[PDB]
């Protein structure tokens, strides 16, 4: 239950906590910090997979204050040439990327936002990790 | 022969030679005969009785407008038959009889409006039937398709099809081993009625370059064997929760999609939209 503070921001604050036995290190810098009513930025990530990022994909478990949205799969790294450079990352390889992102706002809501992101990849797909992302709100 | 010879006693190309009637100064064992661009206008009974051994035949753009029973009557070994760009208007309900071995059959741009009166019914061995760039508005495979127990590819791109309804693929239900690929690109399609593909077995499905803005939740969901699917370059509407169904489906079937259906105005891949 060791909470890790990602970034405090004008419209909210971000943090996570492992939801899996093995608890491998991750450097997750959001810059600038998500503005709940919309904003773009640079998700920066330093990690080091225990499995080849090949078929890398997230199973997202979003939960707004009052409800939660079914299990949504979001593929990253298809067998494509268009994938993000890091899909080449073999096992013991260093993944020091930066990625642009654009978050289109949420209109009027302060409840806590809980999103679980279960990472999977490698030949026989396996869990690379899980992360519980909690994002609290207070627009001033 | 005023014809050309590429392979002796085997392949002749009597192309562009202003013939008005089927030559015959050609061997009886000939196997490949190109008669494209020859004002043949009409193909009457037994139009080829002198080539009982033909394999491939081309009659592209031959201004043909009529074909009557037994037109190919003794072409037991015919596998390919290209009848491209021929202003056909009357077609013998016996036309293709004798084509026991046929496999491929191009009929591109032959002024077709509906496969209902397309007498291929007895063409069991047919493997691919391309009837692209025609005048078909409603595409509703007729019963005779049953006997097409080997049809593995059916092109129907660039026609006047604006909508896929249920009935439209019905007959397929009674086709268990059907490993059919179906192309429906470059059509003015902007509507696919729900339940359209339910309990159907498509190996490949192409719905690209049409005019779909959205589809029916679960339209694909129960589509056995589907290995490839095209949905790119379409005026997709990426508004939540509308787009949701697809955005997901794609993510679930990433390896299946070819190219990337994008967002009208956005340009952003559909598979990148996570709806609330
Ligand atoms: C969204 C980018 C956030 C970057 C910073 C994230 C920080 C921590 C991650 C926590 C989890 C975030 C989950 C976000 C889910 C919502 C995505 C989204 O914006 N969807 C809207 C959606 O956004 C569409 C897409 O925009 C962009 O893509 P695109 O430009 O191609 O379309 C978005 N993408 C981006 O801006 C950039 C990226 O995703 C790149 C991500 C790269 C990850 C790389 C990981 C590398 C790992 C290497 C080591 C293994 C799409 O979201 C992709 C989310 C992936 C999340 C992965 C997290 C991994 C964390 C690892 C540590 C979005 O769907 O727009 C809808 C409207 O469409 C007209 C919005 O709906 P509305 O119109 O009703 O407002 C929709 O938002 C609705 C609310 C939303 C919930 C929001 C909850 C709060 C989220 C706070 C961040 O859904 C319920
Ligand atoms: C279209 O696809 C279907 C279903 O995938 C094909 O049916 C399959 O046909 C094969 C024979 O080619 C069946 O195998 C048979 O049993 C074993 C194979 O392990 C072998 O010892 C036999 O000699 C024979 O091959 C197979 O069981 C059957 N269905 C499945 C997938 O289980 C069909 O051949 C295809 N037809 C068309 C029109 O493309
Ligand atoms: C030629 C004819 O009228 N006979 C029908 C036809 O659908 C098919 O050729 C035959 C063998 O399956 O079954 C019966
Ligand atoms: C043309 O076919 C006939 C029929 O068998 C054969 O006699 C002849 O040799 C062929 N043409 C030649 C000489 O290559």
């Amino acid at each position: 239950q060791k909470q890790y503070w990602v970034c405090n921001s004008s419209d909210a604050s971000i943090s996570y906590t492992y939801c899996d036995k093995m608890q491998y290190p991750i450097s997750i810098n959001v810059n600038p910090c998500i503005e709940l009513k919309g904003s773009k930025g640079l998700l920066h990530i330093f990690y080091i997979p225990r499995r080849d990022l090949k078929q890398l994909y997230f199973n997202l478990y979003i939960t707004v204050n009052t409800m939660n949205l079914p299990k949504r799969k979001e593929v990253i790294c298809r067998g494509s040439d268009d994938d993000y450079s890091f899909c080449r990352a073999l096992k013991g390889e260093t993944v020091n990327t930066t990625i642009s992102f654009s978050f289109k706002g949420i209109k009027f809501s302060k409840g806590k936002y809980k999103c679980v992101v279960e990472a999977i990849s490698g030949s026989p797909e396996e869990m690379l990790f899980c992360l519980e992302f909690v994002i609290l709100h207070q627009p001033n | 022969e005023p014809c050309v010879e590429v392979v002796p006693n085997i392949t002749y190309q009597c192309m562009e030679l202003n013939f008005y009637k089927i030559p015959d100064n050609l061997p009886f064992s000939t196997k490949n005969l190109d008669l494209s661009w020859n004002p043949l206008r009409h193909l009457g009974s037994y139009s080829f009785f002198s080539f009982p051994e033909l394999q491939v035949l081309d009659l592209s753009r031959c201004e043909i407008q009529t074909i009557e029973d037994g037109a190919y009557q003794s072409l037991s070994h015919l596998s390919t038959l290209i009848l491209t760009g021929n202003p056909i208007q009357s077609l013998a309900l016996g036309a293709f009889s004798g084509l026991s071995s046929l496999q491929k059959l191009v009929a591109v741009e032959t002024n077709l409006a509906s496969l209902e009166n397309f007498p291929i019914g007895h063409l069991k061995t047919l493997k691919e039937l391309n009837v692209a760039h025609n005048l078909i508005q409603s595409f509703k495979l007729p019963e005779y398709f049953s006997n097409l127990t080997n049809l593995e590819h059916l092109d129907l791109s660039s026609n006047k099809i604006q909508s896929i309804y249920c009935t439209d693929l019905r007959v397929l239900h009674q086709m268990p081993l059907l490993n059919l690929s179906l192309d429906l690109s470059l059509n003015p399609m902007n509507f696919i009625q729900p339940g359209a593909f339910k309990e159907i077995r498509l190996k490949e499905l192409a719905l690209d370059t049409n005019q779909l803005k959205s589809v029916p939740d679960g339209i694909f969901d129960r589509l056995t064997s589907l290995q490839k699917i095209w949905l790119h370059t379409n005026p997709w509407d990426c508004s939540c929760p509308r787009i949701d169904y697809l955005s997901r489906w794609l993510n679930k079937n990433s390896q299946k999609e070819q190219g990337s259906a994008k967002c009208s105005g956005s340009g952003k891949p559909v598979r990148s939209i996570i709806c609330p």
